[PDB]
């Protein structure tokens, strides 16, 4: 019993650590590493990934909860909080001659009732612009400022509306994130296509390349000097001292190849042909290429190449010549853009534009990582919301609803499992009351008010987080994912099981 | 927690008392608040000195005292058996069974034992005459306390009790007194009708007929209520004058106060030897060097009462007797008061021995023998002892436990094992390993012989039938021993905490 | 009843008390605290036996005879 | 989580009756069950080996005296 | 400052000390006095006088419980447990920042509901001997060894039946329990009429006397010409010879007064007048009046004389003189009992014989005192049963029913007093809980079982300690007093408030 009590106490400690993070109006946590760089994060999954926790069972809880929550969006904060409360309620009887297994089967029966209850409690609503705005809000507000989240919603939802055309549960193949520092954070917008973090040494470019033919093969407009001729520093290094030079001709030869392909694909020197390089390219030849209607770019990173191939056609290769136009794509507008000091060239309106990207413009690193995490959370949450056909309102509404359902189900479950379903109901009650505590409205008063509102009317009613009054979460626009919350309840029951069964501490 | 503490305290009490159980029990040193040192093997005295400050221990000890005052033998059986109950109840609670179940099981097992034990008895006492037969019946009780020299004490007690046991089916516990005058040889003891005393001032017995007794711890006056006469020790010549005076007052006593019941005066304080001479001349005897209990006994057995300070005698405190005469038993003068059932119902023996410690050992032997005679007179049926009855009960209780489904069976089986603990107590004292002898005893006893027990005389663990061997206890003795032992066990188990109050 | 048999019995009791909860369909989980900081979960007794530390030689011999048992069946 | 002493004592009392040797404890529900009725079964060989090895290791272990 | 935590801990400690004591199956406890004597007891009334209370507010709870239970005295232990469970749930709810005063308000509302529902729980019937003996059995068995309770209960119901004419409560004047040390209890039944503290005996005296008249005498041999009875005038010879006169003069004059009274009233002493002399007297009277009709009694206390004044008519005239032949008391039958060592006088069928006495006789000291306290508590409980024809089913049945009623009334209660009444119900759960733990059951299956039985049917089901299975307490015969339950709820609520409302415990 001592080891079970110790495990429960440690889980309650980390539960108290995570208590204050849940809800938009909830105090933050920010980490510091050995190097001293800070990390602002109200997210739970990255938090448990990166926290240093003294306790052990806390370590296993964090590891397993994050591993199983990654599959189901982001819900691990509520998971840890509810399992901590459930462990509290379990201990409140384990101290009175309760054997873990009966409490576990009580939780299992409560889970069996609660999933089937949520089946008819989730509301079948058609996906549209407004509901996805609402779910994007309810996801983003849990990580960033309310006004800042409102700014994010448009981009984060419109990217998903763009990719929705595939009508299949496919994600992360596109909609990659793009980051840059800026003086004002408020600017943060989606970009159809992709964003290149570089440009080229092209003075007075025809920056508005609208007839942007694309073929993203690597052109060696700066040939890497052939220092290797006969090995390392033997007596034959006299060849290396001279063969390192005379690479100037290959730049112009490759440029002539690009000019030939430019002639082939456009029939003239007018329409802009855009090509890439993995390494640097000379400015002197770029001066002529900008006059020839040729746009070569340099210092490209790896995955962006095949991403352009998928979004706008073309192929990427290191060996280069006047390749046949067997894959020539065409971007509708390579929106060359620059603000601050660095050139970030946009690629948009690709021919049948597959990919999208989200340009987030956090002023500095500790805000940029926050905004990144917020965007990932919002995108994955709305992807889950479009994965299922129903979206269930949150804000502690369905939690009190299923808690009251389990209270009414108490006689239906036979035997000593009744305490199990009772403790499970209290664990579900922790959520609305912890939202009230985080907002500050005397959590228990808000809990009794919301339960009174639910009982008298039967309407699925949640807590209005900014005023404490019980409000219909569907009407307020607070929505939680059915898949996320389903796997949330699964994870809660499973890890609570695991923690009740453990009874011994082994030095091995 | 406190339950285990109480069980441990009673366990250690029963352990330190167990070593004296059985005929070959192990003696122990006793140092009371009189600081006298003597060795004894008696549960009553060893507990009466041992300060059992633990309240549970005190409870079991006073239960033993109640058993002893109700019935003679078994005062150590109660201790050892309650200890066995508590150790096995501790085992059951360590298993996890609640106190309520074990106490209810012990109660029902005690009821079953009281129901089946009357079927266990094998013989009943014949008529209490024929000193040989009553000696054979006292055999077990007499051997229980003293060993090596046992038949003599059995015959002594038998003769003493039968010579005074009236024709009516009643006998009184305060019958046999003991006199412990020192001298060589236990075998020189004897019985006399009526009460005797060890030694006093010399005298020529003239009260041999129509004996009456006065008793003063106050100035040796003894005036009649119709006159005033006293002795005041302030000067010699008038002291002799008074001595003459109260000697004439003693003559007036034996003349007239004899009708009320005073002839011979009992003096608590010492008087001058010349006054003893005057008493010799005028034919009045007296007794001296008697403890306050001796005066109480002599006055109660004649109907008198000791006077703390000077008061004229009245019929309220007169004593009646048939004869006061003398005998040199053991080559030493002893006075005797003889009765013809006018009051009577008293017989007294003389104890002979070279040490006051052996004197007290003989005293406890006599007490247990006479109490056994008590409980035999009113319950003439009596039980084969020496481990036989405890194990027959143990086997019956085990069968009952197998007969009882569900719970309560743990307590039944452990109650049977508490029965089993008795021949273990005999085994440890007798120098034979307990487990081998108890297993061999089951081997010979589950076959239905029903009268087998621990053979002490064998140096190797072995058994014999106690019926023909003469080892056999009283039915009522064991009945009440087990009854109050189970009552003590159930009451002590019913205390889950020790709490102080002011 | 010398002290060595008592130690044998005590080691056997400790290891059996550790293993007991792993029996039956409703068997408990067990905690393995590797001093590196991680935890290994286990439902059945063989897994916890394969890595449990037994510093007492009696328990170690119990583990060896358990190995002898488990290699056969 | 059942009555470890009470219900086991009931099982023993049932086993005091003939033809009840099949009666046992249901591990899934913690109540007494005629285990022939559930259909959960177990072979002779594994149980024989289990008891044989258990008594063998008991015999080996409690005979030991430990000396470097 | 949660200084009320130490008060809750003290309530926990006193609850634990008063735990294990409920029900016939529960354990008892011993009170070791400072003198080193022994005192076995089970009732909480004297357990809360265990002056080693070890903590001050625990002493507060003990003394207030005794004060509030002395009115009924059938409900004292249970009170400690209910307040302990109220404070347990109160701690459970303070631990989340909730203020205790609303908890006390919820307790008050719960009490208001519970008394009304108890008024419907109680059954009303004419107290026939069967139901009366059942309630006496169920009240006394929870304090005495089970095998010995019934022989007491029959004498208890006889005692309470002897005074049925009028609604007046228990009074010691008609029921005076009397005790003497003896080898065995052996049917410790009442005797009709009054029993004397002692007796006088002489071999010629009479055993039974019929139609005996009675008077008393404070002075009959001591002083002369004065009413004083004190130390003789050893300091004054002129007043000393009167004190040797007194004995002869009054054993002459007052004895002839008695004999002329008995001769004129009875026709030469045919009715056998008896006299209770308050102290010792010369054996001239005792050993000679044995044949002279009169039964002279010795060494009786005053309380005996007022008792017999109420019990026999007339008056125990402490002045000896028979100034009126009709001032005599009268007895219908007299029996000088002798048992064990000591002798005592019975007087029976006296004028106004409704007074009876209890021969509470058994093993010495602590068993005797426990029997005395237990029979007093049983008589007070049967008093509560007779005072109002209301009887409630004990054995935890009434607490289960009240808990379910408050659970059903919980949603009707507005605000956090809903949580207060929840705490009150879960606290009332303790009586089945303590009873079930006392007889060593799983205890958490007993409570679920009894709640399920009370929820499936309308029966007033309670726990039977001999089987643990739920069974209707009504036909089993384990009754309880409605009045002690009403007082139980009132005292519990008031002291739970008065202890929970502590704050900033400070020394005086
Ligand atoms: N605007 C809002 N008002 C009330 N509740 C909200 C709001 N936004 C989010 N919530 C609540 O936040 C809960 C989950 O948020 P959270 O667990 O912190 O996100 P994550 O697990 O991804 O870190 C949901 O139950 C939801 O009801
Ligand atoms: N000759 C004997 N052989 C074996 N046991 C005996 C013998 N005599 C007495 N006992 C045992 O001793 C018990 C009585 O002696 P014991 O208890 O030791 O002292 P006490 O009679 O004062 O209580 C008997 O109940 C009996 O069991
Ligand atoms: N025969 C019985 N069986 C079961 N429960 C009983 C029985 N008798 C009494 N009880 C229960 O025990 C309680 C009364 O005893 P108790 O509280 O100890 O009285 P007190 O306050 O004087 O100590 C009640 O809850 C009653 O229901």
């Amino acid at each position: 019993q001592a080891a079970l009590a110790v495990n429960i106490s440690a889980a309650r400690g980390l539960q108290d650590v995570l208590r204050t993070n849940l809800g938009p109006k909830g105090t933050m946590k920010m980490l510091v590493s050995g190097a001293g760089d800070i990390k602002l994060t109200k997210d739970g999954n990255v938090l448990l990934h990166e926290m240093q926790i003294q306790h052990p069972t806390a370590s296993l809880i964090a590891k397993v909860a994050t591993a199983q929550d990654d599959i189901t969006g982001d819900g691990t904060t509520s998971n840890v909080l509810i399992i901590g409360e459930l462990l509290k309620q379990a201990d409140l009887y384990i101290s009175e001659g309760l054997h873990p297994r009966i409490i576990t089967e009580g939780f299992e029966a409560a889970k069996e009732k609660a999933l089937q209850f949520l089946e008819e409690v989730k509301v079948s609503r058609e996906m549209d612009r407004e509901t996805l705005i609402d779910v994007a809000r309810t996801s983003l507000r849990t990580k960033v400022h309310a006004e800042l989240a409102d700014v994010l919603t448009e981009a984060v939802v419109d990217s998903i509306l763009a990719i929705k055309k595939q009508d299949e549960p496919i994600d992360l193949f596109m909609i990659e994130i793009m980051e840059m520092k800026h003086k004002s954070e408020t600017d943060t917008s989606l970009i159809r296509g992709l964003v290149l973090d570089h440009g080229a040494r092209h003075p007075d470019m025809k920056k508005r390349v609208e007839d942007a033919y694309i073929l993203t093969c690597n052109v060696s407009l700066e040939y890497e000097k052939t220092e290797v001729n006969s090995g390392f520093f033997y007596k034959s290094a006299e060849e290396r001292e001279k063969l390192v030079k005379a690479e100037r001709k290959f730049i112009e030869d490759r440029v002539k190849k690009i000019i030939e392909l430019k002639r082939k694909v456009c029939g003239d020197s007018d329409k802009g042909f855009v090509v890439i390089n993995q390494k640097g390219i000379d400015p002197f030849s770029l001066d002529a290429l900008s006059k020839e209607g040729i746009v070569a770019l340099r210092r490209a990173k790896r995955r962006n190449m095949e991403r352009l191939t998928l979004a706008c056609g073309g192929v990427a290769l290191n060996s280069f010549d006047d390749l046949s136009p067997d894959c020539l794509g065409h971007a509708g507008l390579v929106y060359e853009y620059t603000l601050g000091e660095e050139k970030f060239t946009f690629i948009e309106k690709c021919n049948n534009p597959r990919s999208v990207t989200l340009l987030i413009k956090g002023p500095n690193k500790h805000t940029l990582t926050q905004i990144k995490d917020a965007v990932r959370d919002g995108l994955r949450a709305v992807k889950n919301a479009i994965d299922d056909g129903c979206v269930v309102p949150g804000a502690g509404a369905v939690e009190v609803a299923m808690a009251e359902a389990l209270i009414k189900h108490k006689p239906s479950v036979k035997g000593r499992a009744q305490l199990g379903v009772q403790a499970f109901a209290d664990a579900l009650l922790i959520i609305p009351k912890v939202l009230a505590q985080n907002s500050g409205f005397d959590l228990q008063e808000t809990l009794v008010k919301i339960q009174a509102e639910h009982s008298e009317s039967g309407q699925l009613v949640g807590v209005d987080l900014n005023t404490g009054e019980p409000m219909v979460a569907a009407e307020v626009g607070v929505w939680d994912n059915y898949c996320v919350k389903k796997q949330l309840l699964h994870s809660c029951t499973v890890i609570a099981t695991n923690i009740l069964l453990v009874d011994e501490i082994m030095r091995a | 927690e406190a339950v285990y503490r109480n069980i441990q305290a009673c366990k250690e009490l029963a352990q330190t008392t167990r070593t004296a159980y059985g005929p070959n029990g192990m003696n122990k040193m006793v140092i009371n608040h009189l600081e006298k040192l003597f060795v004894t093997n008696d549960a009553a005295t060893i507990l009466r000195e041992l300060e059992v400050q633990h309240p549970a221990a005190k409870m079991i000890v006073m239960a033993s005292h109640m058993q002893e005052q109700e019935v003679g033998d078994g005062t150590n059986f109660v201790l050892v058996f309650a200890g066995a109950l508590l150790e096995l109840a501790e085992e059951l609670l360590r298993i996890g069974l609640s106190v309520s179940e074990v106490i209810e099981g012990y109660e029902i097992a005690c009821r079953k034992a009281h129901e089946i034990l009357p079927n266990l008895v094998c013989c009943s006492a014949k008529n209490l005459r024929d000193i040989d037969e009553v000696s054979s019946l006292l055999r077990t009780s007499i051997m229980s306390k003293q060993y090596g020299n046992e038949v003599f004490l059995a015959k002594l007690i038998a003769q003493a009790c039968v010579s005074i046991f009236p024709d009516s089916g009643h006998f009184n516990v305060d019958n046999i007194r003991v006199c412990k005058i020192l001298g060589s040889g236990i075998s020189s003891s004897s019985v006399l009708h009526g009460m005797v005393f060890k030694k006093e001032t010399e005298g020529d017995v003239t009260s041999v007929k129509d004996a009456k007794i006065a008793v003063y711890s106050c100035p040796f006056d003894g005036m009649i209520t119709e006159t005033k006469g006293t002795v005041l020790i302030k000067t010699a010549e008038e002291l002799m004058n008074f001595s003459k005076g109260e000697e004439n007052l003693m003559d007036a006593q034996v003349k007239a106060i004899a009708d009320t019941g005073a002839n011979v005066v009992v003096t608590g304080g010492k008087v001058a030897d010349m006054a003893l001479h005057y008493a010799n001349k005028y034919n009045i005897m007296l007794v001296r060097l008697n403890s306050k209990w001796d005066l109480r006994r002599l006055c109660k057995t004649v109907g008198a009462t000791a006077l703390p300070r000077l008061t004229p005698p009245v019929l309220e405190e007169m004593g009646h007797c048939d004869s006061v005469y003398l005998s040199e038993v053991g080559d030493t003068q002893v006075v005797v008061f003889k009765h013809e059932k006018e009051d009577g119902a008293i017989s007294t023996i003389v104890l002979r021995g070279s040490t006051d410690n052996l004197m007290d050992d003989i005293e406890r032997a006599v007490d247990d023998g006479v109490n056994t005679f008590k409980v035999l007179t009113r319950d003439k049926r009596l039980v084969p002892g020496g481990g036989a009855t405890e194990i027959e009960l143990a086997k019956q209780i085990t069968s009952y436990g197998e007969t009882c489904p569900g719970l309560e069976q743990y307590a039944i089986k452990k109650f049977a094992e508490a029965f089993e603990a008795i021949p273990r107590a005999l085994a440890e004292n007798s120098g034979v390993k307990a487990n081998e002898v108890i297993s061999k005893l089951y081997a010979v006893h589950q076959e239905g012989n029903k009268n087998v027990g621990l053979d002490i005389e064998a140096e190797v663990p072995a058994v014999k039938d106690m019926l023909e061997a003469g080892i056999l206890d009283t039915y009522l003795g064991k009945y009440w021993a087990i009854k109050l032992a189970t009552n003590a066990a159930v009451t002590v188990l019913r205390v889950d905490q020790i709490i102080m109050a002011k | 009843g010398r002290k060595v048999q008592s130690g044998n019995i005590n080691a056997a009791k400790t290891i059996a008390d550790i293993i007991r909860t792993c029996l039956g369909p409703k068997s408990m989980m067990k905690m393995l605290l590797d001093p590196m900081g991680g935890i290994v979960m286990t439902n059945d007794g063989n897994a916890i036996l394969r890595e449990i530390q037994v510093q007492h030689p009696a328990a170690k011999s119990m583990i060896e005879i358990s190995r002898t048992q488990d290699e056969e069946v | 989580g059942a009555s470890t002493i009470r219900l086991l004592t009931s099982l023993r009392a049932k086993h005091t009756q003939e033809n009840c040797e099949t009666w046992g404890v249901n591990g899934e529900t913690g109540t007494l069950v005629d285990m022939k009725e559930l259909g959960i079964w177990e072979p002779l060989a594994v149980k024989l080996q289990t008891y044989k090895t258990a008594v063998e290791t008991a015999v080996l272990l409690l005979r030991i005296d430990d000396i470097v």
